[PDB]
């Protein structure tokens, strides 16, 4: 049912016969192997939920003589291991569980009278990437696409379109609900972003018996978490393996590479770039030339909105509070 | 790609040379052409009709010649000595009478030479094939040459034509000339058992414990009663990290470049031999036809291998002492022992011949065995040539390694057995060797800056002549060691390039095994406790069985941590090879300085980053024996750069900053805020004119960013206080109190960036009074963490179109104040409420 | 460098007490602990040990299923819960570090704490009762005498025994207390003097058992 | 996993070379530390990896390795260097120290002042029996002491103390407290304390009686 949900979420906004497809496949096996981490007790959330979750799983495949670490081999392999046993061909708890999520995206399709995606078809899932680095992954496709998505608005609408600024798709009004929300989605993600390269730097190519958590990430070698992330978005998503892209993002509209070290003095530090995506770190401090372009009238419109803004919030605590002064 | 390493590639295989003889070219001599990866056959554009000139006739040639040359497996089932009571059945009535009838038979062997050769050579009956109605159609377009050229026309040209098609390889014995010159010098069915052999792979915690299958078969031994001992007559240095052994040594294509071959391991002695039958200089024929006759030559290279080692560490690599050569002998066991299995990762111009041979002796004699490709049973014939060399060398290692020991010495009280070291896969003992070797040397190169550069007599004391003389000098010997490429200091070991590449390739080729090993489909026992796994087959006889093979030893050293080169080398090596200097390998330190000086990332000393301030993160391969990275280069480190190791308030900002740096500045245009790892750009062509200046629109952008990240920062080291709560003689005296008192300096510059802000609106409000433009920091703030609230609480701050929470509101004034122009306090305050711990004061209790 | 515990505590047998270590200019993050127990006057004798991270726990075969490690490492701090104690657990508990940061439990342990006592036993606190020993004519041996007072029946943490305010530091043999079977602590004190300077001079013993707080100055013919 | 050190109460003289053994019944190849502790103080870690000597420590101090035979040397016995030495591994899982080597200073036989200290009045009034046989300044450490209740033989009610090594003569003291009730205090009349001693020609006996 969560697949279902999820391709519900995903597919009908936006009708790409692949795009939306491969999009929702994607956070399909994002879903999936979240699920396998909560089995296996490898999950990071400990919310409400999942707390008592991971207790009472601990209860269930733990005994009185089983250490923490024989209790996480019981549960990882029951997930893993065929643990079940059928009248049906050897299916292990994981490939029912990918089946049950293969059920569920089916059932969406028909409702919308779709073809079933080919991706999705897949009878067999890869292994999952450390949880940390699959949300790295996520935070990067939604922070790319979204980047795109703002700043193509904020390019058409409040920058000059190509129609005459001054007698542009803007008022001078509604190109401040461009800006605004660029700059607002801007900001937490500049947090966001300098908080996951931090855990990055001090996670990267440590075994389980280094690693601070006792999961191993030794699949990731890469010196910078953008030379990661530039070596995984570097190509178009597909549904399989490869859940994120980045296109023109930062400062210029071309792919990898426009300008390479190997005809000067190798070699070219990205790899590869997909922009230079140490942009990553001009466009969360507003330095790009993209924003550059765009950084003037984004500003001062930001100020008039402050200032107006703020001639209402003084107004408004004294509004309802109604007890210091007017409204 | 079907084919594994050692099913020996384009048999076309005479010694390092074929029908088209050549020299030392590539493993085209002689193996593995998919890892060649190029293709190396033209068999296959020799015509289709011209490979039915093979079909019919080369094909006919192999394989049906040696249907009366090979299977005709041996004239040897006379069976004459033993009387046989009963049988139960006959079936070999027509064997034997139609095998001597299968040379002089009519109907199917002179129906295989003047019928069938009828259509192969003596063609009768399509004779030298002329025009086919019921014969072969040929596409002559590119195949007609060769009817004029063989079948009914001249007959005449190079080499081109004859010689390398297999001609004469059945029985040609045309003797029609006489030599009367003497150019002559001198003249002249089995057992199986199943083991659970318990390797160490460690000596320390090591999870799981560890124990491989292997399978006796005592049927292939000499015959019993151990040791007896006489017979005798029977300078490369470095480690050759090169590859794809173009013809040289260096290592097979798959872990070419990968983890280097050791001087020792290239210097064994069977490596050294095209042959067994070269084994002695004396005898010059061949030697082996019985289990026990092969076994004695292994018994003499081994012993030999022994006598090598004993003439070269002691001691010449020993000091009158026995670890060293106990080591070394150890790892030339296990490189014997796998040598002789076949599945080296190495190369020189004796391997692949010498494996050629090896595979023809253990064919031979042990071949018989072999047999069940579709097998059926486990007791049973050894299924394929290449687990019955397995299963020669885990029974008959016992004699080797005594062999082994009597070439050394030992023997009896120097000796006081069977290491399990040859359990290990060779590049993890390549691996191994090879940082003890490092160890080794980078002990040497510690001792000294130990000794000299601990501050005066502690790495920690007054800088007063920290060089007693140069102390400097020998922290620069150490970072010459480390950093340069072989021949500016660096040492034996890597081969022209330093050794961060080096571990670099052998970090890739570490993780390149966990992952295929375990998303492998066929491996040994796990217990799951690691991150790559989906594979089909993790098998075993008993309980806790790995199956012995690489992917499942991968499987097994995963599984219990391990999964880095890192972590095993931890587990694995001694104690304290590393130097005196108590340097783990888990412990990562990111150096970070002028360009490695001989083979260059791109420059030295001037391009980049990395050109004079190198980063580079390996384990305590760094360039300072792992603390004295203050003792060397003099005075001990301030209480501010005790920061930069401690590392709970890290570096981001610089002028407004929780994150200890500036920039400046010190006048009106223009004092500004910086970010550490991007570059404000002071191009004032961003912006236009007579509206808030082209610097000024920079500033406000760095200047909000700042206010948001270190409020944010602020209460993340004072709310959640990095821990609660509150928070040396405690971690509140350095880098704490440390930034505190920092962003009172640097909320000063803010508050006097803002301040000559506003009076930059001296320079653009009196453009623009009054709107204030830009507002002051009061009412700024204000409407920052208004913002802050309705963004992530109300569902958007752009929800701002109705404001009234209703009953948030007294939450929302004591957070925030009333009365705006009066948000000064609200970012003040949460300094003077940057307290409670400096404060501090008391404390209360 | 700086190693404290607390929570040293006479406790009833089967009962539980929890052991806790700090850490001072100790970078208490990457470096291994180890809790280490010695009986009074015997060996010492390894108990738990836990790695940096937590981990890697590992415990002695007698103390396990009983004895449980963790650490805190904002707080820096490492506590032993215990449970069960038996009567033969009484020890000095020190802690102690690796002195090489490294990622396993168990290590050369480079700096100690001071230790706490965890004395066990079903005891009440009892104070001290002193007895004199009576020199005779038989004891002035060689112009030699001895004379003594002996504490019984003090439990708990033993007694500070002076002669004469501390005047008499020559000959003084204070025996170290012994557990006898009634699960009470006793010694004696006996010192040697010139046979000739018995009657002569005054001799008084002073006991301090400062867990009862308990002071008895006895003079002794 | 065991660690057999022995011997467990070497004895030496100043400027003597004392060696110690650590025998460990597995391989720990190299994972040995050695401890020493002085009476009443936290143990000090001289040696690690079995060799490297720990910095600071004198450098009389020396550790070697055969096998799983660890040694540890003083070459030059000083009067500072007389503790308990300890060799604890710590290569996996029970990180076991060794049973403990103790040093003393070997001087000249002496011969321990027997007393035979009866019980007090007072005493009596408690009503135990704190029977005290004492022997003083004695040496070497090893010395028997036996218990005559009328001459019939005692065990399993008296009680042994031993001070250490005393810094000044390197001599020992013992006391033997015997307990008995009232009933069989007064049972009996004669009370003796036997003492055998290398130093003693003979057992020695000190005796009283109750109405003595």
């Amino acid at each position: 049912r969560e697949a279902y949900y999820l391709w519900k979420q995903y597919n009908p906004t936006g009708k790409g016969i692949d795009d939306a497809n491969k999009k929702a496949c994607c956070a399909i096996r994002g879903s999936f192997y979240d699920l396998e981490d909560i089995i296996k007790g490898n999950d990071l959330v400990h919310d409400e939920y999942t707390k008592y979750i991971d207790s009472k799983l601990n209860e269930i495949f733990g005994s009185s003589n089983t250490n923490d670490i024989d209790t996480k081999r019981a549960r990882t392999d029951w997930w893993e291991n065929e643990t079940i046993t059928n009248g049906t061909d050897r299916k292990t708890i994981r490939q029912l569980v990918w089946d049950a999520m293969q059920s569920g995206v089916r059932y969406a399709v028909e409702e919308k009278n779709e073809n079933f995606p080919l991706c999705m078809g897949v009878e067999h899932i890869g292994i999952a990437k450390p949880q940390f680095i699959r949300w790295l992954e996520e935070w990067t496709n939604e922070f790319c696409e979204k980047y795109t998505k703002y700043f193509e608005d904020m390019k058409s609408k409040c920058d000059p379109p190509k129609r005459a600024d001054t007698c542009g798709d803007n008022s001078n009004i509604e190109c401040k609900k461009a800006c605004a929300n660029y700059t607002n989605w801007l900001n937490p993600k500049r947090i966001e972003w300098n908080g996951m390269s931090n855990y990055y730097n001090k996670i990267y190519r440590k075994s389980n018996k280094e690693s601070e958590d006792g999961k191993d990430y030794s699949m990731i070698m890469a010196p910078t978490v953008i030379d990661y992330l530039n070596k995984r978005c570097h190509g178009e998503i597909n549904g399989n393996y490869i859940c994120c892209s980045c296109k023109n993002i930062g400062a210029y509209n071309t792919t990898s590479g426009t300008v390479n070290k190997k005809l000067q003095k190798k070699e070219t530090e990205c790899e590869e770039e997909k922009g230079p995506l140490d942009l990553m770190n001009e466009v969360l401090n507003k330095m790009d030339k993209k924003y550059s372009a765009h950084k003037m009238k984004c500003t001062e419109v930001y100020l008039e909105h402050v200032e107006e803004q703020l001639n209402e919030i003084d107004n408004a605590i004294k509004d309802y509070k109604l007890y210091p002064l007017d409204r | 790609c079907g084919a594994r390493s050692n099913d020996l590639l384009i048999k076309r295989g005479w010694r390092t040379s074929g029908k088209s003889d050549r020299k030392k070219n590539f493993e085209l001599c002689r193996k593995c052409g998919h890892y060649e990866k190029e293709v190396p056959t033209k068999l296959d554009y020799v015509p289709q009709f011209l490979r039915w000139l093979t079909e019919w006739i080369e094909d006919f040639y192999r394989e049906k010649q040696n249907l009366i040359d090979d299977m005709e497996r041996h004239r040897e089932e006379c069976t004459r000595e033993d009387h046989k009571s009963k049988e139960g059945t006959s079936y070999c009535s027509t064997c034997k009478d139609k095998c001597k009838k299968y040379c002089e038979c009519v109907k199917k062997w002179k129906t295989e030479w003047e019928n069938q050769e009828n259509k192969y050579k003596d063609l009768y009956e399509q004779n030298k094939n002329k025009t086919s109605q019921k014969n072969t159609s040929r596409y002559d377009d590119y195949v007609k040459d060769f009817f004029e050229k063989l079948e009914a026309n001249y007959s005449s040209l190079e080499n081109y034509i004859k010689g390398d098609p297999y001609f004469a390889e059945y029985a040609t014995k045309l003797s029609f000339i006489l030599n009367p010159s003497d150019a002559n010098n001198p003249s002249g069915q089995d057992l199986l058992g199943i083991l659970q052999e318990n390797c160490s792979d460690n000596k320390r915690g090591s999870s799981s414990n560890d124990s491989c299958d292997n399978k006796n078969q005592d049927e292939c031994q000499k015959k019993l009663e151990k040791v007896f001992a006489s017979l005798t007559n029977g300078s490369k240095k470095k480690w050759i990290w090169k590859k794809s052994s173009g013809n040289e040594e260096g290592l097979q294509e798959e872990y070419a470049n990968t983890i280097g071959l050791p001087p020792r391991t290239q210097s064994l002695y069977l490596g050294n031999l095209p042959k067994l039958e070269n084994v002695c200089e004396d005898v010059k024929d061949i030697n082996f036809d019985t289990k026990e006759k092969f076994l004695a030559g292994c018994l003499i290279v081994s012993f030999h291998e022994g006598k090598n080692l004993k003439k070269r560490y002691p001691q010449n690599k020993n000091s009158g002492n026995k670890e060293n050569l106990c080591k070394a002998l150890e790892y030339s066991f296990a490189d014997y022992g796998d040598l002789i299995k076949g599945t080296s990762i190495w190369d020189n111009e004796y391997t692949k011949d010498l494996e050629l041979n090896l595979q023809n002796n253990f064919g031979k004699l042990f071949g018989k065995y072999i047999k069940k490709n579709n097998t059926a049973e486990q007791d049973t014939s050894y299924s394929s040539l290449d687990e019955l060399r397995e299963s020669w060398w885990n029974t008959n290692k016992k004699y080797i390694w005594t062999a082994m020991k009597h070439g050394a010495e030992m023997n009896i009280t120097t000796c006081n057995d069977i290491p399990t070291i040859d359990l290990i896969p060779q590049y993890l003992r390549f691996l191994q060797e090879w940082v003890e070797n490092f160890c080794e040397q980078r002990q040497a190169k510690v001792k000294d800056v130990i000794t000299n550069c601990k501050s005066c007599k502690e790495s920690g004391n007054k800088c007063k002549t920290e060089c007693k003389t140069k102390c400097k000098d020998e922290c620069e010997k150490y970072k010459k060691f480390i950093e340069a490429c072989g021949t500016a200091g660096g040492g034996i070991g890597t081969a022209g390039s330093p050794w961060s590449k080096r571990w670099d390739q052998i970090y890739k080729r570490y993780s390149k095994h966990i992952e295929d090993a375990k998303r492998n489909r066929k491996a040994g026992t796990k217990n799951c406790g690691t991150s790559s796994t989906t594979n089909a087959a993790a098998s075993t006889d008993e309980n806790k069985c790995v199956q012995s093979d690489i992917d499942s030893f991968f499987k097994h050293l995963i599984d219990i941590g391990l999964t880095t080169p890192s972590s095993y080398l931890s587990n694995v090596l001694d104690d304290n090879i590393c130097g005196a200097d108590k340097a783990p390998w888990t412990t990562y330190t990111t150096y970070t300085t002028t360009e490695k000086c001989n083979k260059e990332r791109d420059k030295s000393k001037s391009q980049s980053s990395d050109t004079l301030v190198v980063v580079n993160v390996p384990s305590p391969l760094g360039n300072t024996p792992y603390r004295y990275k203050y003792a060397c280069q003099c005075k001990i480190p301030t209480n501010e750069e005790t920061c930069d190791d401690r590392k709970e308030y890290m570096n981001q900002w610089s002028c407004g900053s929780a994150r200890t740096m500036k920039r400046g500045y010190k006048n009106d245009n223009y004092e500004l805020c910086k970010y550490n790892g991007v570059d404000v750009k002071p191009t004032t062509v961003r912006s236009n004119s007579s509206k808030l200046d082209g610097n000024d629109v920079t500033f406000f952008n760095l200047f909000e960013q700042w206010n948001k990240e270190i409020q944010y920062q602020i209460e993340q080291y004072m709310t959640n206080a990095n821990i609660s709560c509150i928070d040396n003689c405690k971690e509140k005296c350095k880098c704490y109190k440390l930034w505190i008192e920092k962003i009172n300096d640097q909320w000063g510059k803010q508050k006097d960036n803002y301040n000559k802000f506003r009076s930059k609106q001296i320079y653009d409000a009196n453009k623009g009074s009054q709107n204030k433009k830009v507002v002051s920091l009061s009412n700024f703030l204000f409407f920052s963490c208004w913002e802050e609230y309705i963004q992530k609480y109300f569902n958007g701050d752009w929800s701002k179109i109705k404001n009234i929470g209703s009953d948030t509101f007294e939450f929302l004034i004591k957070k925030c104040g009333n009365n705006s122009a009066h948000g000064e306090e609200i970012f003040s305050e949460k300094l003077k409420n940057a307290e409670k711990k400096c404060k501090e004061n008391e404390s209360t209790d | 460098v700086r190693l404290v515990e607390y929570g040293g505590r006479v406790v009833r047998p089967g009962g539980s007490l929890r052991l806790s270590c700090a850490a001072g200019g100790f970078d208490f993050d990457d470096y291994g602990m180890s809790w280490v127990r010695q009986a009074p006057g015997k060996g010492l004798e390894w108990v738990a040990g836990i790695n940096w991270n937590a981990l890697d726990k590992k415990y002695a075969d007698s103390v396990k299923g009983r004895f449980t490690i963790s650490r805190d490492n904002p707080k820096s701090s490492v506590y032993l819960q215990m449970t069960s104690l038996t009567a033969e657990d009484t020890a000095l508990y020190y802690c102690a570090r690796d002195l090489r940061n490294s990622i396993f439990a168990t290590g050369a342990l480079g700096n100690w704490g001071q230790g706490t006592l965890v004395i066990v036993s079903s005891a009440s606190t009892k104070g001290p009762s002193v007895f004199p020993l009576a020199p005779s004519s038989k004891s002035t041996s060689g112009g030699t005498a001895a004379l003594g007072c002996l504490v019984k029946d003090y439990f708990p943490e033993p007694v500070t025994v002076s002669w004469n305010s501390g005047a008499l530091t020559s000959g003084v043999h204070t025996f170290p207390a012994v557990l006898q079977s009634s699960g009470l602590y006793s010694l004696s004190s006996v010192v040697t003097v010139p046979s000739s300077s018995l009657g002569t001079q005054t001799y008084i013993c002073n006991v301090n058992h400062k867990p009862s707080n308990t002071k008895v100055d006895k003079k002794v013919e | 996993i065991q660690m057999t050190q022995s011997p467990s109460s070497l004895s030496a003289s100043i400027g003597d070379r004392v060696t110690i053994t650590c025998r460990a019944s597995q391989d720990i190849a190299n994972y040995l530390a050695w401890y020493q502790q002085k009476p009443g103080t936290v143990p000090k870690l001289l040696i690690y990896a079995a060799s490297t000597l720990l910095s600071g420590v004198p450098s009389r101090f020396s550790g070697r390795q055969s096998g799983t035979h660890f040694t540890l040397t003083i070459s030059s016995l000083q009067p500072e260097d007389v503790a308990t030495y300890y060799c604890q591994k710590y290569n996996n899982a029970p990180a076991a120290f060794g049973q403990g080597t103790r040093l003393e200073i070997k001087r000249t036989v002496a011969a321990p002042s027997v007393f035979i200290f009866p019980p007090s009045d007072e005493q009596l009034k408690s009503g135990t029996a704190s029977v005290v046989c004492l022997l003083n300044n004695f040496y070497p450490r090893e010395a028997k002491v036996q218990w005559k209740v009328d001459n019939a033989l005692q065990s399993g009610n008296s009680q042994e103390s031993v001070t250490e090594q005393d810094s000044k003569d390197s001599t020992y003291s013992l006391s033997s407290t015997l307990t008995l009730s009232k009933a069989d205090y007064e049972k009996h009349k004669v009370y003796a304390c036997e003492v055998t001693h290398q130093g003693l020609s003979s057992p020695v006996t000190k005796s009283f009686n109750r109405g003595e």
